[PDB]
């Protein structure tokens, strides 16, 4: 998990995992939200 | 048939759409039939054993590609030709596969693409992927551009041997796979010194067209594989025809009849509806620095600035508005009296909240009270928050119409998903033109199905999407059905101030059953639906009609007298003329006003100096 | 010299200008010493023993090229490159040599034309040289557009042979009539079969570029000979760089950093003072029936006009007045309302004396009046006839300005010669833009040198010629000078009437020495040394000032009756007005007018209801 | 000389001259003016 740096930076509920091979952080976005942070939702699939 | 299929393409640099398995539905819900990518492609998370087989219909990306980051075995971009690297990742590359290997030392093995021919812009980037094989020996200076040859950074870690070794039969071993089809096909290195790019040979006469951007079939135009400009539908062109040339003996312009506006990267006989054509015939998104809008015939022309030309503004992203991702508290300031966002806006659950991300701290609900002279959005609008205190969207008061000039997953312009809100709150909208409405979510939200969208959709062939608000059923059991008097279409609240149009009229800002047509106190006429009062000066008709207007000219009959096509109460006696003189009427039989004599100057009672006594 | 040395060029093609030796001092002036015939190219009438070796020099022409009747040896015409034939003798042909012999055919020797290496438009004659050799031997299919090939007229029948065959050294014997350099230079029928247009050798790599209109150093487009299009004292472009860019990844205009404007074929950076600047970037002569010049600071473009539309109106020379040549008794009342006229004007006796080839009645010389109101002339002015009972331009009082877009001859825009005419008439002339003006061979005229041209011209470098008027001091010891109470110069005449600036008062036009400030009826009021009439309702004060300006607040002490800001002759007594209501004032001894007690429509005359019947 | 159709073709006092050859009609102007029927005058040089 990411350190004590990234807190609140994936929105919507998703996990903040740190990518060991590029040193790089990226979310996890649970069903249906998607963008960089899990910011939107999809609409052309769900509501 | 001269179109494609299209598809959008993602934009999340490197998340995760949920598990390994609802991941890859979000790939193939969107590359399946593709044909252009309009913006870019990330395979990523794709786990073994997976079936990537509509990659095969994909034949250019308007964006960059990344690879990144997954355990399939073969990747079957058979029919990628270019990479026009608008957009790049990390800023520096318009093609990346890294880290193409699960933990023990396996992974990507196959990438056929092998009929990649030109990367506009950008670079290449291979790092640490220890299983792809016989794409270490590809020749780059071919598919890159000239310059872009010191940030095309690569390293090959293929030393297992585990691949069949390359067809001695190809242009030095390069090979994209395994075959003789397989091959990199050189088209920028090997023909003659005097070619203009590419050249799908070596004989001086094989050089291609300077406009064709992946090889070529002849050496014209209309041949181009793939085109670095603008297409006329039939030829890859470099700017469109202009509408008007120029003429060097008469010093004029002459109209083209190979007339074609220049709609964003492609040449077409008309702007769309709803796009601001400028001057010279080009569909533009805004005119910017000092202009205004022009509704003249449907075509949405922009004139000038005159004046105190009101600024205008932008919306989320464009501008200054790259950092953040919505109106978060830290710039609703910008929006102190906007009154046109030539842009989008976005409400994101994150404004009210506040991050320690961006530093942005948390939003005041009443701070929204600022959009409530936002008369127009000509991008879409996406509603994703809304205080729970609030019943309904009190700022966007009418909004009259979004445009839609850019959309929301290029598909939604109206965007209104999970809010506890009761009411709608936009209470004329009457142009929606361009986009799908997509108004679901709302677990409490009644007189949704009432709006006919008929009636306010411009173009033709969108659709709503109203499903699980609150369903119509037991809606007017609760109450929650709206006023009982309109004549229902709209009502998008419960109160008969807003009300699609009209019972059958209306009087300003109130609704009536008619218009004072014959009868009534105020003689009245019916335009659009509205009571207008005649000119004071209309005779009361108790037979039929009073007026056709406003204006005392369209009159049955003058009250009093009548000084030529108006309808006066008392014929002029001092007002200004020509040369400083006075003007002096009467009233003869018909009560009709004629003018003095030019000497009478106190006026005349008749005509002439028979008129005017001592 | 950098800039080519432009020349005029001809356009009789069928006239003697004197005798013999005038025919050919005349052409000599006009050709001595150019570089660029912007005209045609009459070389007709010349004989023996003369000399046309200032023919060595043209090096372009822009239409045709006639060749006639002239019985001379060798034209040196040895740098001709191309004829851009913009207008055809005879509606074919763009280079046309007939009949030059005399009636003992020792006519047209040789005509070493070498370096003609294209002929842009038209076909091209070559009859009747008895007396003319090896211009029979040349490649017509060449040179001639590959168009206008069924339009070609060759026949020669040289039965007096005497010329010798050149060396054997270039194709098929094509010589220009001696010598080995003397004969042909092909570069259309060589080049390979991929090229473009022409060349200059054989390979397939040596093709000329697209635009290149005869040969070329190099392969790129800054080693043309001759631009074939608009030339940019650089490489010879196909149309001038455009001001914006499009950048379809952004859908807006973005401007060039290297647009330039079309000035009939050039690109340069700014379009002239007196030319209309359009917003494609192209400096023009008029724009569209829908607009007017609308002045911008200088930059003075046109755009679109709202309603009714301002009456420009096309002069002699353009569109249907083609087959006329000055104002005749046919075409006066097409100039009824024409406030402005583009294009020019010309007045020729003809017009007064009637021309039976043209089938056209002499003009009424009173019917001049309908162009009083002509206010701006766009090219230029050429008189060279007005009735003799007239003394002065009666017709031109009101032209205000002179243009100066297609003038005569490039040369002089105002031309007044010939005329017997005491006084000009112009009392409006402000400026002649750009231009030349020349008064002369006018016997009894004056005037015409107090005043100062210096001012009138718009531009820099213009210079004027006024001679052979009337003499200085016929004007001088004859009274006829210019007016006393008028400027120290700048009079157009005795009357009081015209005299442009004035040393004291002036009632609008005419300047005096003392206005209505003490005495007189009518009295006036100075501001910046121009007294303008103020109101008789004011009193006259015969002591100072009566009046303080225009309004009616501008009376030292108003006679009538004072309401606040404004006193009239009589306050209101019951004037409708503003909200709906009734402004009722009455009359006193102290002369004051307040409002009246509402309760009595008919106006009160005191206080309350005891003075108007209730 | 020019027949009885050309009267008047020559302005300012011109004398029509016949091409027999082309069969073309010409006038030769008195010194001074210009032009196809020597209906302009020549500026550049005179008045």
């Amino acid at each position: 998990e990411c350190p004590l740096s990234h807190d609140g930076y994936c929105l919507h509920d998703g996990v903040c995992m740190y990518i060991e091979a590029l040193d790089k952080y990226a979310c996890n976005c649970v069903v249906g939200y998607i963008g960089e942070r899990c910011q939107y939702r999809d609409l052309k699939w769900w509501e | 048939l001269e179109e494609k299929k299209v598809c959008q393409g993602t934009s999340n640099k490197l998340t995760q759409l949920g598990t390994f398995e609802d991941h890859f539905l979000s790939l193939q819900r969107m590359f399946n039939n593709c044909e252009v990518v309009l913006g870019n492609l990330e395979i990523t998370y794709v786990q073994r054993n997976y079936d990537l087989s509509f990659l095969k219909t994909i034949q250019e990306v308007a964006g960059y590609v990344l690879i990144a980051l997954n355990t399939v075995e073969r990747i079957p971009l058979e029919n990628l030709q270019i990479i026009r690297g608008n957009m790049y990742y990390e800023n520096s590359y318009a093609l990346a596969v890294l880290s193409n290997y699960d933990a023990n030392k396996t992974g990507l093995k196959e990438l056929p693409m092998r009929n990649l021919q030109e990367i506009l812009h950008g670079a290449v980037r291979f790092s640490n992927n220890p299983a792809l094989c016989n794409v270490e020996s590809i020749q780059w200076r071919d598919i890159v551009s000239s310059d872009f040859l010191s940030n095309m950074s690569m390293d090959f870690q293929n030393h297992l041997g585990s691949c069949q070794k390359c067809d001695p039969s190809c242009p030095n071993g390069s090979c994209w796979g395994a075959g003789e089809e397989n091959c990199q096909k050189l088209t920028k290195i090997i023909c003659a010194q005097q070619c203009s790019g590419r050249c799908r040979g070596k004989s001086p006469s094989d050089c291609c067209h300077n406009q064709c951007a992946a090889g070529c079939t002849g050496p014209r135009e209309s041949d181009c594989l793939v085109c670095r400009k603008f297409r006329n539908e039939a030829t890859c062109k470099d700017t469109c025809p202009p509408l008007m040339l120029y003429n060097p003996t008469t010093y004029q312009m002459d109209v083209n009849p190979e007339g074609k506006y220049s709609f964003g990267a492609t040449c077409v006989k008309k702007c769309p509806r709803n796009y601001v054509v400028t001057d010279h015939g080009s569909c533009v998104r805004a005119c910017g620095a000092d202009s205004y809008e022009m509704e003249e015939d449907g075509v949405r022309k922009c004139k000038k600035c005159e004046g105190p030309c009101r600024k205008v503004c932008n919306g989320i992203g464009i501008g200054e508005f790259k950092d953040s991702l919505s109106i978060n508290a830290t710039n609703i300031k910008h929006f102190k009296n906007c009154t046109s966002i030539s842009g989008d806006l976005h409400i994101l659950p994150v404004a009210f909240r506040g991050d320690s991300f961006t530093h942005t701290p948390p939003l005041d609900p009443q701070e929204l009270d600022i959009l409530k002279t936002v008369k127009e959005i000509t991008g879409f609008l996406l509603i994703q928050a809304w205080p729970e205190n609030r019943t309904d969207l009190h700022a966007f008061e009418n909004l009259e119409i979004i445009r839609g000039r850019t959309k929301q997953h290029g598909q939604f312009s109206l965007a209104v998903v999970s809010l506890n809100i009761t009411s709608l709150g936009l209470r004329s909208l009457k142009e929606i033109s361009d986009g799908d409405v997509i108004i679901s979510g709302n677990k409490n939200l009644c007189y949704a199905n009432t709006i006919n969208w008929k009636k306010l959709f411009g173009t033709s062939g969108q659709k709503t999407k109203i499903i699980s608000n609150r369903g119509e059923n037991s809606c007017k059991a609760t109450g929650q059905v709206c006023h009982a008097l309109c004549s229902p279409e709209g009502c998008w609240g419960p109160e008969p101030r807003d009300c699609v149009s009209c019972r059958n009229v209306s009087r300003g800002r109130e609704c009536v059953d008619k218009c004072n047509l014959l009868e009534g106190e105020p003689r009245e006429f019916v335009e659009n639906s509205e009571c207008i009062q005649c000119h004071p000066e209309c005779l009361p008709q108790a037979m039929n009609i009073t007026c056709t207007g406003r204006g005392p000219d369209n009159c049955i009959q003058c009250a009093h007298y009548i000084d030529g096509p108006h309808c006066v109460k008392t014929c002029p006696a001092g007002v200004m003329g020509e040369n400083n003189t006075l003007v002096w009427k009467y009233a003869d039989a018909g009560h009709v006003c004629h003018l003095c004599h030019p000497n009478c100057t106190y006026g005349c009672t008749g005509p002439g100096l028979e008129g005017c006594p001592t």
